[PDB]
């Protein structure tokens, strides 16, 4: 293992898909991603705030803890986190969602890693925290404004990373259409990945608790969803549960919703309609 | 004292 | 080469301690570098703490493969990509961030070929160089003496529970004020711990400011100026007269490790000599 | 918005 070996970044806000995402690519033989680390996205926020101000900036220099040095550090750290919390294999891969508001230094620190950045309907996502009670430091889960206001500001700032890098290295995912058409995608992805493609990633729940295969963590909050075969069940059970206020302004308090393909006044959009 | 996930 | 067994030098304490006088005094010598604060290194530290220290997040973490093992690793790998590329290289790397000895056991477990340099200076005089220079440390109110006192306790306390605990072969308490008054013996008993040959060098460390093989100063850091000095007895009692008598009243209640440490809360100022 | 050190 080394700084130019491929990698694979998985993230997105989460209740974005983002575990069975993971756990389909865990279901290739020769792909590992294993269970979110926790500790990547904290270790990548702290070193963003260094960077947020020139004033430290300015005395990590005078200290000779420089880009250049923290950026092996950082590689350092990354590294034996990601290769050593889970399994060999051929591809390693991680997902912690949050880890791609830091998509851009990661594929600076990494260039042979490439990005997947699962997008789903935010309207989804939030009714998806709040009913879940799934807590995210900074998401007030009694306001489906608040938190699609903050689901909006996650998704733009990653979204934006991703584009930046571009598309040889960054693929979004639309949740809604991976699950609707699952060949389509992993046939995509894996060829964007440099992946030969193997079947099983289209019966994920085949390779539970296997060996090569998906490792769940009993504590993480999608585990009894990935468990099921890829399915529709969860498009549009938001649909009715959103106050009429935070409806009636969805365009403005989340922008990013038609950006992202998704119309902000259907309730749902016909995900599916070609 | 940790939460599901952390947006900074 | 550098690898995680190498014997490695970490100094710390309470801001205002001596601390950078310490490290000086080892850059110094022709075979030690330790050069500036490195920042990043205490704050590293502070997250695995918390991490490790809430029994729900070990749990969590254990069960993504993110054990001891593996997090210890990455902490070994991160720390020493920070103390060996920042600064020059030597035969014996060092590495002095005060706060950095809140994780003094941790370290001494990551790094079992390091030794620790606890500097201890008295608390009143630390106290009133953070509050007159206006030296910040998050979680000390510099309005307050009373505060400052009550947080240097707490911070020293940790800090040499943990200098005991892996006990005299591996840490060594280095009084500032007896480093002051008797530089040669402390130095030279001190580099006997560290099993390096003596230099005079080190008594002398005005003379290697800027120099190769020297002592490499950081312009932002607020001992610089202090530092650029030969160890001298300036700084023992400027303290004296400066506190609230209200604090002086209630100071072996509020600092109860000064006594500990061998400072009377009672003398204004103890005879250091 | 960084202190010249933080206690933790
Ligand atoms: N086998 C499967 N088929 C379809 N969707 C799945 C799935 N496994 C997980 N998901 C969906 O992924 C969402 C959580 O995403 P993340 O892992 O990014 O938090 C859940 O949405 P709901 O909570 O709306 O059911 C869940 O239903
Ligand atoms: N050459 C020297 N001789 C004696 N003390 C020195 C010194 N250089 C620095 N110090 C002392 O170290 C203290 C700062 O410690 P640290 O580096 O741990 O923050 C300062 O105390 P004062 O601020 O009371 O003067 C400073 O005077
Ligand atoms: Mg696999
Ligand atoms: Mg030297
Ligand atoms: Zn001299």
């Amino acid at each position: 293992y080394h700084k130019d070996m491929p990698l694979i970044f998985i993230g997105g806000v989460p209740r974005s898909g983002t575990t069975l995402m993971r756990a389909m690519l865990d279901a290739h033989p020769d792909i590992r991603c294993g269970e979110e680390t926790r500790v990547i996205p904290r270790i990548l926020a702290l070193k963003q705030m260094w960077s947020r101000s020139s004033k430290e900036k300015i005395r990590l220099d005078e200290a000779g803890v420089t880009d250049e040095v923290l950026d092996s550090a950082m590689q350092a750290f990354l590294l034996e986190i990601i290769v050593k919390h889970g399994e060999p294999a051929p591809y390693l891969c991680n997902k912690d969602p949050f880890a791609l508001k830091s998509l851009t230094y990661l594929s600076r620190l990494f260039p042979n890693a490439k990005f997947l950045l699962m997008v789903r309907d935010g309207r989804a996502s939030v009714h998806s925290m709040i009913s879940r009670k799934v807590t995210i430091a900074g998401f007030d889960l009694n306001s489906y404004r608040d938190c699609l206001t903050k689901w909006n500001r996650a998704i733009e700032t990653m979204y934006n990373q991703c584009m930046e890098v571009g598309y040889k290295k960054c693929m979004l995912v639309h949740y809604e259409q991976l699950v609707l058409h699952p060949e389509r995608w992993m046939r995509t992805l894996l060829k964007f990945l440099q992946i030969p493609w193997n079947h099983s990633v289209l019966h994920h729940e085949e390779m539970i608790g296997k060996a090569g295969g998906v490792s769940l963590s009993k504590v993480e909050r999608s585990t009894d969803q990935v468990i099921k075969p890829v399915n529709v069940g969860a498009l549009s059970k938001w649909v009715g549960k959103i106050p009429p206020d935070v409806l009636q302004d969805m365009a403005v308090i989340a922008p990013m919703l038609a950006k992202l393909g998704y119309d902000p006044y259907a309730n749902p959009p016909n995900y599916g309609k070609p | 004292d940790f939460e599901d996930y952390e947006f900074d």
